[PDB]
């Protein structure tokens, strides 16, 4: 463009640059801001909030999979399985499957003691199958038998009048994950 | 040419934040974490006569 | 160097300031908005806009 | 960064790999917060005389974080494979880590062939 440079010539035949006092409107070519949509400019997202908003998403998913990992205890306790014993809970909280706890019993004296405890697994894909037909567990013994029959379903577990035989032993909890 | 990004890759070195892999039965590594909790509560030997 | 307001003889014996016409180059330190960045500055990011997007990224 | 932490999870660390009758005394130890799901035990076939680990009839048991919990250092028998009944394992599990017992020695016909964690 043809800018020129004004300037003055002082009394004393030296040189002085000047600038003239003008207007934004007169000027051509401005693009100027409205002061309006600066502060929405100023609102906007920076980098640094999205990247905390990211590691909370990231956290929160973490504490999901580290909740659904350590489960549910449906029932922690003692208990024969006999005849009439149910346990029921929610399908939307089976996330993983389900695992079962057995340990040492007495009908004598009735104490559960803490020894020669037999862990059982069953998915959810093993469950949505096993829906009201149950399964059989033999636990560890000097002799065998001492078994127990379960209708395990994905939404309930159950007992049967053969358990109450083999007092022996006695389940302990069930968990869901 | 131009500007140019330097690395530990393209001269091939190890990172500075860089580990081995855990020793195995033959093989020479680090010492893996629950390895030295097993040694640590492994009580020393004791000393009478 | 200075900065001059300059005033012409208006016929009734006066002196009126007028501001001449000039051009955004010519103006130093203007600081210049290229109307190409203003709609990139409109798009950019809201910030219930990566909101969204994370909590799609948890689900 | 979710999808390799889960999967991280899934396919665990190896906590021992190798072979031993799991007798009285061994045990093994581990950082709670590394136990996210649970522990699993592999077995194996062994021989006495010989004390080479002989790799056939496996037998895979599985420890969930809740039993863990609720069997902080306390006793699990599990049964193996046989021609006949018996040579049971005896471990004391925990949510830190598991030890032995002095019957495992007795049945030396088999053998923990590792044990993982997840
Ligand atoms: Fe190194």
């Amino acid at each position: 463009t043809k800018i020129v440079k004004m300037s003055e010539k002082n009394e004393h035949g030296t040189l002085e640059q000047f600038y003239p006092e003008t207007h934004a409107e007169a000027v051509k070519g401005l693009v100027s801001v409205s002061e309006e949509e600066k502060t929405i400019w100023d609102q906007k997202e920076s980098t640094a909030g999205a990247e905390q908003k990211a590691n909370t998403a990231l956290n929160s998913a973490k504490d999901y999979v580290d909740t659904i990992g350590e489960g549910t205890v449906i029932f922690k306790g003692a208990n024969l399985m006999g005849a009439g014993q149910s346990f029921k809970w929610d399908a939307s909280k089976l996330k993983f499957g389900m695992t079962l706890l057995f340990s040492r019993y007495d009908a004598a004296n009735n104490t559960p003691q803490d020894y020669y405890y037999h862990s059982v697994f069953l998915s959810k894909a093993q469950l949505v199958e096993l829906a009201g037909k149950g399964i059989l567990v033999q636990m560890p013994s000097t002799t065998y038998g001492d078994r127990k029959y379960l209708y395990v379903s994905t939404t309930g577990l159950s007992g049967h009048f053969d358990n109450s035989n083999y007092a022996a032993w006695a389940l302990r909890q069930v968990t869901i994950m | 040419a131009g500007r140019v990004l330097l690395d530990a890759e393209d001269v091939h070195a190890a990172k500075k934040s860089h580990t081995h892999e855990v020793a195995t039965y033959t093989t020479d590594g680090f010492m893996s974490s629950f390895d030295k909790q097993k040694i640590d509560q492994l009580v020393s030997p004791e000393a009478g006569v």
